[PDB]
């Protein structure tokens, strides 16, 4: 038989993420924009969660760039925006999901081009 | 010191790195090779630079010497060439 | 009704009648492959790349130009409509220069991935290529135009989204090469987006030639604080320096594009940057020493001077978040002298109703006016994104565009009612002509410049044109949603600022001199330490040395818009996030904790310690602060008027002129931007 | 990823017509030394139904008499234009596991025969510019060629969703990837079936009643390699 | 809500398992500290057992307790069992590491971010 | 090499060194990129 | 007890404002023109009940909530905060 | 282009069928790859009956366990998705029967069925943290004796959150934070441009 929860399913105590980063963390729902290089709109379909920035100093020896943060880099994708506000939730990371803006509907027609008075 | 003017200052500590050592540069610097080579005076409005030995050197490209007053140069080889 | 159906292979999308096959296919979700088609450019059919093939039909159609019919399948993946893309990609691949490692659009090419997507695996042009001479067309875009795929975006955009009408084809054949006739410099704001907008590199960034390559570039979204718009913008930085900035699509703000300055501007970023906090020695000059040392310079001097005694002139770039930290430290030793260099006028509801200093008619609200009054301002140099909203709806639809100011270059065909502030008096009486043209008017919008109210007439100023709109209202009878009154700003901190209560104008720290001064971030001459009082002891918090840090008792570096969390409002006050592009550089740090640490170092200390709380702060003294891309619909301008007519000022006769006459006056503004060497070399090559 | 130098097939003739007389003498060497045949006969002997539950899928399965090679059943590549004999042995002692290793060595022996008689006039890579890098030459004369030389290397295949499980005899016994598949030029997971992970689990059943000397040849007649195991 | 049972039905249930495992760590922690020629007390690791099994004080729900748990013996195990050697159990008293301080004027002295 | 000697292209070394390691002479790994952000530095006269 | 500045968050289209928002299209100008300095802040929160936040002198801040309230209340607790 | 038999994606497509009758309690998708490989899914609860019904079937045996695995979608509410592929010595076939379990719903464990899966399962617990009721001595496999955190999850960062050195004044190995000396360069790889229907 099935036991009842009301509890957020927070699993914070099970992943094995150090203290420090599960509450100094927060992660930014968002659909990634097109570069304007470019006109192909295959990278701003899927939803993306990505943790925010941090120190990127430049190391003595070589000049490279050397990061403290480990959660930097990763950048989870997830299909929709219910499911990637759960992942914040259960795993108990900040989230500020920021809406989906689409292109909106423009009218376009040739014969404008050639109009009497425009 | 080096190709782009890599000098560390007197202040620095990564000097404490040359300290015993050498601090590796070379003196043949390609800003300055190139320019020894001559302008290639051609006689065609578009040539074209493969390199140098074909597919032993750098992609195919076509140049417009047509500009009187300057002289076209292989994005690649620095090569100048002139009509 | 108006719903045509049409079947994208066989999906029975329906379209309103008028739209192309290509848009048929976007809303199934198929992407036709496009050149020389953008959604806010003109179709032209140039490339012919977007052949499909409608079913039952001999020959295969143009989407991007072809109104589609009822019953249509488009059949975009049919083996004919892939002969007719591995046909086409041969053509524009063979006169094509193979310098992909010279072409800095090497991943960032619509047509090698066009090709690699769509295109063949060979080539089977044995012949000769061509090569067409460059032009050094301007110091911003290199144009390598050996490139150029003849795709005509570029001669659409320079002539419709920007109204240069400069860029042209010339000649026709296989030397059709799209550059200006004689060597006149593309000279105009709006003109980075050239770059953007080819999809080939043949003209790209020359400062950003050979910096990077695009897959490297790691991308962080932020918000444009160079300019009031709050334009979207995306930076992209590499191993931890900003490298690029290029524009994000923002509907109603910056619909892709961005101004030469903030995309040019991040250049100035990187030097005279204030990173160690320097204090005054004893012989008298800056010396860096520990934040320690520094902060307790201040929060001595803070702890000894009362009320009145402390004043802040903030202004330019500093954000929401420090200017309510700025506040709640100064008003915890009693000082409500924080002030902003930019004067509002503030003798009637000023910065109390939020309509007074707002441009409340949307961004997206110029597309649907009908007639624009421009009072005192060049939108062309002041918000070059609003320049071109009107320019737009001057020409998709039909604004009939009214400037009171000096006659100025504006992109379109403005009506030069005069340069005199009491003209504005000549409409509200309705002696002038454009009274009528207003009387005909159902949507209208003033619109009245900050830099109009920065003349000493300006309270009069605002108070002639509140009339005239009352009035205009009157007349016109227009509903009360639609809303005629709105002021643009030029400064990206003025809008927060009077949101937080901030008063505008240095007046009152003019009449009664602070012992002790936070200048945070101004580089204004606002005040000068011959006008402060003998001690003149002033502690500057900002991010570039630029007039503020010579004269300057204590130097606590701060951060800029590409090094912090913070949040910035535009003009219609839409609160936007700045996200952390790249850490803050040497010891320099966030603007609102310096605060928070020098009141730790004080005693009163701020109750906020971690930015959300600094936030959940900015919710109690104002709303817009926290909800983002928001803006807030309700106004109250009939209780403005009432004070507006108590206030009796005079209009002096001397004509309102912009600041910004010409675009080298555009070029270089605030401190980033006058740390700039792109922007010095723009400035040189207008002068 | 480049074709053979042209004097490589005749240096593997001369490798291969004298490898077997050193194969035969190690043979003289340790396969009737009673020494041998003692350490090594009735140890770790693994019952045929046992080893398929075990999952050990290799020489440990063909050693106990289970005839499964995975290149002739489910022949892989061109293993469908050689002849071979899957080396089978009988009862399961490290011995016959042992037989089974030098026979296959044989059995290898016959098939690089048949390559170096057999092999086709041709190509070396698929002539799909999209799937494999276009040639030196014509990247550095034909548009076409660049941009797909710049695309493949610098983004990569963008092989279309899916998911897969191949198999290969590798010699240790069936190495296999579960490649699942996003439309993305970069995998989404790829598991390494080692043969290994199965064979060293049968290590505790396998030296059940035997001697510390005894545990050290049944590692041995894994053939465990710990970068498979381990991954 | 509606989840399926890992082990234990109820969190009263679970905590019944907290305790043994408690007193198993409370009962190893001598040992370990002998066995290992750990240089660290008795009393001051059997605070430390204290600490973890608080750390996750907080947990209400009953399935993540009862992982937690199998987790928590797994440990256990491997330190009884001892296939874990002083390294890896003073790895738990994070004895090299430099302590950072979490006041706010102590971070905005030392970290770009905090 | 004497056979068929090599191709000279006048920027090739003449004396070829072997491994300088643990002689003075080794490469001693140093960042060659100049620097990146310029710094204000503070008027040298007093105001 | 020293007055700064007294914070009207009002919410737009909410029932409870009314009572707020009425105050302000009725009264707002009266209160201004008799206390032409005190900056009086109308601000349009969300999804919040209307808060009159006062702000005392040397930063003290006090809150008197207005939710449901009517035309005149809201009149009555605004003069009774400038005192 | 790869030759393709339907021969195989119509005998194995067959086999789905008669696997779904017989096992109609828990199938909830079978399908067949394009690469001519079938995939029976099953409802977690499903592992024990069907895998046993491969195992001991005259008309399907499917004697030894190939491998047992977890991929993980983070988007997907039940996070893994075991998949256990089998072969069939006696049909020359291999089938895999996926099922989905999330972090703290665990699934049975098949040691029984088959013992090649002691092993796996303690690997598919020490990467992604599924837990197998009934498995006889489920720990790490893979990872350090006091590892913690679940490696393969897609939400765990590839560097890791410590890295080990030896320090003098304590004489003994000690992890500390990760600081890496150049980080993992994240180069974004996909192309805007789609490539076909699929
Ligand atoms: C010296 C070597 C140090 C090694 C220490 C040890 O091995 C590590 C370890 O504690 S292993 C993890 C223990 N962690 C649990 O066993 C879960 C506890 N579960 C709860 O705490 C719940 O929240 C509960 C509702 C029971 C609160 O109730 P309560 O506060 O315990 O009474
Ligand atoms: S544009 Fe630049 S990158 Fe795109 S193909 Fe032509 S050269 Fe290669
Ligand atoms: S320049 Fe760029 S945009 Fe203008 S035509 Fe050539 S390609 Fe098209
Ligand atoms: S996009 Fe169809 S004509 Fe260029
Ligand atoms: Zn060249």
């Amino acid at each position: 038989q099935l036991i009842t929860v009301d509890e957020k399913l927070d699993i914070t105590t099970l992943t094995g993420v150090p203290e420090e980063h599960i509450k100094t963390r927060k992660v930014r729902i968002f659909v990634p924009a097109r570069n304007n290089m470019q006109s192909g709109v295959n990278n701003t379909k899927k939803w993306k969660m990505e943790f925010d920035t941090r120190e990127r100093w430049e190391n003595p020896l070589m000049g490279w760039a050397s990061t403290a943060d480990p959660l930097s880099n990763m950048v989870l994708t997830f299909s929709a925006k219910e499911d990637a506000i759960a992942f914040a939730e259960k795993n108990g990371w900040s989230y500020d999901v920021e809406e989906k803006k689409v292109p909106k509907p423009k009218s376009k027609s040739y014969g404008a081009n050639f109009s009497w008075n425009k | 010191i080096t190709h782009t003017g890599q000098v560390y200052d007197e202040k620095d500590y990564r000097r404490v790195r040359f300290v015993d050592r050498q601090k590796e540069v070379n003196e043949n610097f390609a800003i300055d090779l190139i320019a020894q080579q001559p302008v290639n005076e051609v006689e065609h409005r578009i040539i074209a630079c493969d390199g140098g030995g074909g597919a032993l050197g750098h992609p195919k490209v076509y140049i417009n010497l047509d500009k009187e007053t300057k002289t076209g140069t292989c994005g690649y080889c620095g090569l100048q060439f002139k009509q | 009704s108006n719903l045509i159906e049409v079947f994208v292979d066989g999906q029975s999308v329906m379209v309103e009648p008028g739209t192309t096959v290509l848009q048929a296919c976007e809303k199934v979700g198929m992407q036709i492959p496009r050149f020389c088609y953008h959604e806010r450019l003109s179709v032209a059919g140039n490339c012919r790349m977007c052949l499909v093939e409608i079913e039952k039909a001999p020959k295969v159609v143009a989407a991007c130009a072809m109104p589609v019919m009822k019953g249509w399948n488009i059949l975009t993946n049919s083996e004919k409509s892939k002969k007719a893309r591995e046909g086409v990609m041969e053509f524009l691949l063979a006169n094509h220069p193979l310098d992909c490692p010279i072409c800095d659009q090497g991943g960032e090419c619509d047509l090698q991935d066009q090709s690699m997507m769509f295109g063949s695996d060979r080539s089977r042009f044995l012949e000769g290529k061509r090569a067409v001479e460059d032009k050094n067309i301007g110091p911003l875009v290199k144009t390598i135009m050996t490139r150029c795929i003849q795709c005509t975006r570029c001669i659409r955009f320079a002539s419709e989204i920007a109204g240069v009408d400069d860029l042209g084809t010339t000649g026709r054949g296989n030397d059709m090469q799209v550059g200006t006739y004689i060597e006149k410099m593309f000279m105009s704001e709006l003109s980075g987006n050239v770059i953007d907008i080819c999809p080939v590199g043949a003209l790209t960034s020359k400062p950003y030639a050979f910096t990077a390559r695009p897959w490297e570039t790691r991308k962080t979204e932020s918000i444009d604080v160079m300019d009031a718009v709050g334009s979207n913008i995306v930076v992209s930085t590499r191993t931890g320096e900003v490298m690029r900035i290029l524009p994000r699509m923002h509907e109603d703000i910056n619909e892709e594009w961005i101004s030469d300055k903030t995309r040019f501007a991040y250049d100035g970023l990187k030097r005279q940057r204030l990173t160690e906090p320097m204090v005054r020695n004893e012989k008298g000059l800056l010396t860096y020493t520990s934040w320690e040392d520094a902060l307790s310079r201040v929060a001595g001097m803070l702890q000894n001077f009362e009320g009145n005694a402390v004043a802040a002139i903030a202004g330019g770039l500093v954000d929401a978040e420090a200017l309510v930290a700025l506040k709640d430290l100064l008003n915890k030793v009693d000082s409500d002298n924080l002030c902003t260099e930019e004067i509002f006028p503030t003798e009637g509801a000023g910065t109390d109703l939020r309509s007074n200093y707002l441009l409340n008619t949307t961004i997206a609200g110029v597309e649907e006016a009908d007639v624009v009054l421009l009072v005192g301002t060049n939108p062309r140099f002041e918000a070059p994104l609003f320049n071109a909203r009107i320019r737009k709806s001057w020409l998709h639809n039909d604004l009939k565009v009214a400037l009171i100011g000096s006659p100025v270059d504006l992109t379109y065909r403005y009506d030069h009612l005069g340069d005199s502030p009491k003209i504005l008096q000549d409409i509200a009486s309705g002696r002038h002509s454009f009274c009528e043209v207003l009387k005909d008017a159902k949507k209208p919008m003033v619109v009245l410049g900050s830099s109009a109210l920065q003349r000493d007439d300006g309270a009069a100023i605002l108070v002639a044109v509140s009339n005239m709109v009352q009035k205009i209202r009157v007349t016109t009878g227009v509903a009360a949603e639609w809303k005629v009154m709105n002021i643009l700003h030029r400064i990206a901190s003025q809008v927060a600022a009077l949101d937080l209560g901030y008063k505008p104008g240095v007046e009152a720290i003019r009449k009664n001199p602070p012992k002790m001064l936070f200048l945070l971030g101004a580089d204004g001459g606002c005040i000068t330490r011959q006008d402060l009082p003998k001690d003149c002891f002033i502690v500057y918090q900002g991010h570039h040395g630029d007039v503020g840090a010579p004269m300057a008792d204590v130097i606590l570096p701060g951060a800029a818009y590409t090094e912090k969390s913070a949040t910035y409002v535009n003009t219609e006050g839409r609160a936007q996030q700045t996200k952390v592009a790249v850490t803050p550089p040497g010891l320099a740090r966030e603007d609102w904790k310096i605060i928070r640490a020098l009141s730790e170092i004080a005693g009163i200390t701020l109750p906020y310690d971690t930015l959300d709380q600094v936030r959940n702060r900015l919710e109690e003294v104002s709303p817009n602060l926290v909800r983002y891309d928001d803006i807030e619909e309700t106004n109250y301008f009939q209780q403005a008027s009432e004070l507006a007519k108590l206030v009796n000022q005079e209009v002096l006769a001397d004509p309102l002129v912009p600041p910004q006459l010409t675009i080298k006056d555009f070029y270089m503004t605030d401190s980033i931007s006058r740390a700039s060497q792109t922007m010095a070399k723009c400035v040189k090559a207008v002068t | 990823h480049q074709d053979l130098p042209l004097g490589l097939l005749d240096d593997i003739y001369e490798f291969s017509k004298n490898f077997s007389l050193r194969i035969d003498e190690v043979e003289e060497m340790l396969t009737n030394n009673r020494i041998w045949r003692n350490r090594t006969v009735d140890i770790g002997v693994v019952t045929a139904e046992d080893a398929l539950n075990y999952g050990f899928s290799g020489v440990m399965l063909r050693g106990s008499g289970i005839q499964w090679d995975l290149r002739k059943t489910q022949p892989y590549d061109v293993y469908d234009q050689v002849e071979f004999d899957v080396p089978i042995g009988s009862r399961g002692d490290c011995y016959d596991r042992y037989l089974c290793r030098v026979e296959e060595m044989r059995q290898s022996l016959r098939i690089i025969e048949q390559c170096l008689n057999k092999m086709p006039p041709g190509e070396i890579k698929v002539d799909d510019a999209k799937v494999s890098p276009p040639k030196r030459a014509e990247m550095k004369t034909s548009m076409e060629s660049l941009i797909h030389h710049f695309k493949l290397y610098t983004e990569g295949y963008q092989v279309p969703p899916g998911a897969t499980y191949t198999a290969i005899e590798a010699p240790k016994g069936e190495f296999g990837v579960y490649l699942v598949s996003d439309g993305s030029s970069r995998p989404y997971r790829c598991k390494i079936k080692a043969p290994g992970f199965a064979h060293l689990a049968g290590l505790d059943k396998m030296s059940k009643g035997h001697m510390l000397a005894d545990v050290v040849a049944i590692i041995g007649t894994q053939d465990i390699v710990f970068g498979e195991i381990d991954r | 809500t509606s989840v399926k049972p890992i082990f234990s039905r109820d969190l009263n249930e679970a905590k019944r398992r907290v305790r043994e495992l408690y007193r198993a760590w409370y009962r190893e922690v001598p040992n370990t500290v002998h066995l290992m020629q750990l240089d660290i007390t008795v009393k001051q690791g059997r605070d430390k057992v204290r600490e973890m099994f608080m750390k996750n004080a907080h947990v209400t729900d009953p399935r993540v307790v009862d992982l937690l748990v199998i987790k928590g013996k797994m440990e256990l195990q491997e330190t009884i069992k001892v296939w874990k050697q002083r390294t890896h159990v003073m790895r738990f008293f994070h004895e090299t590491e430099t302590p950072r301080p979490k006041d706010f004027l102590s971070k905005f002295y030392m970290g770009h971010d905090p | 090499p004497t056979t068929n000697p090599p191709t000279a292209r006048k920027f090739i070394w003449t004396n070829h060194k072997f491994n300088v390691s643990a002689t003075p002479e080794q490469y001693v790994p140093y960042s060659t990129t100049r620097k990146k952000i310029h710094e204000w530095v503070p008027p040298s006269t007093p105001y | 007890l020293g007055l700064r500045e007294i914070r009207v968050h009002l919410c737009q289209r909410s029932p409870g404002s009314q009572g707020v928002r009425d105050f302000i299209v009725q009264r707002y100008v009266e209160l201004k023109k008799a206390h032409p300095n005190l900056p009086i802040l109308i601000r349009e929160c969300s999804e919040v009940q209307p808060k009159l936040w006062a702000r005392y002198a040397f930063g003290q801040e006090k809150t008197v909530s207005l939710n449901n309230l009517s035309a005149d209340e809201v009149t009555r607790a605004m003069q009774n905060v400038l005192s | 282009v790869r030759p393709r038999s339907d021969v195989t994606h119509k005998q194995l497509s067959a086999f789905g069928e008669y696997v779904a009758e017989i096992l109609p309690k828990y199938v909830q998708q079978v399908q067949v790859s394009c690469l001519d490989e079938l995939e029976i899914c099953i409802h977690p609860d499903g592992v024990i009956p069907t895998l046993t019904f491969l195992r001991d079937h005259t008309n399907a045996q499917f004697k030894s366990l190939a491998d047992l695995t977890a991929v993980d979608v983070p988007t997907r509410q039940n996070r893994f998705e075991i998949v256990y592929n089998l072969l069939s010595l006696r049909f020359n076939s291999r089938i895999r029967v996926k099922t989905y379990a999330d972090e703290l719903t665990p699934i049975d464990s098949i040691v029984s069925v088959h013992i090649a899966a002691n092993w796996y399962e303690r690997e598919v617990w020490d990467m992604f943290g599924v837990f197998f009721f009934n498995h006889p001595d489920l720990r790490r496999i893979l990872t350090d004796y006091g590892f913690e955190g679940h490696p393969f999850r897609k939400d765990f960062p590839l560097t890791g959150y410590v890295e080990l050195r030896y320090d003098d004044e304590v004489k003994r190995v000690v992890a500390e934070p990760v600081e890496l000396a150049q980080e993992f360069r994240k180069f974004d790889l996909n192309s805007p441009w789609e490539a076909f229907p699929a």
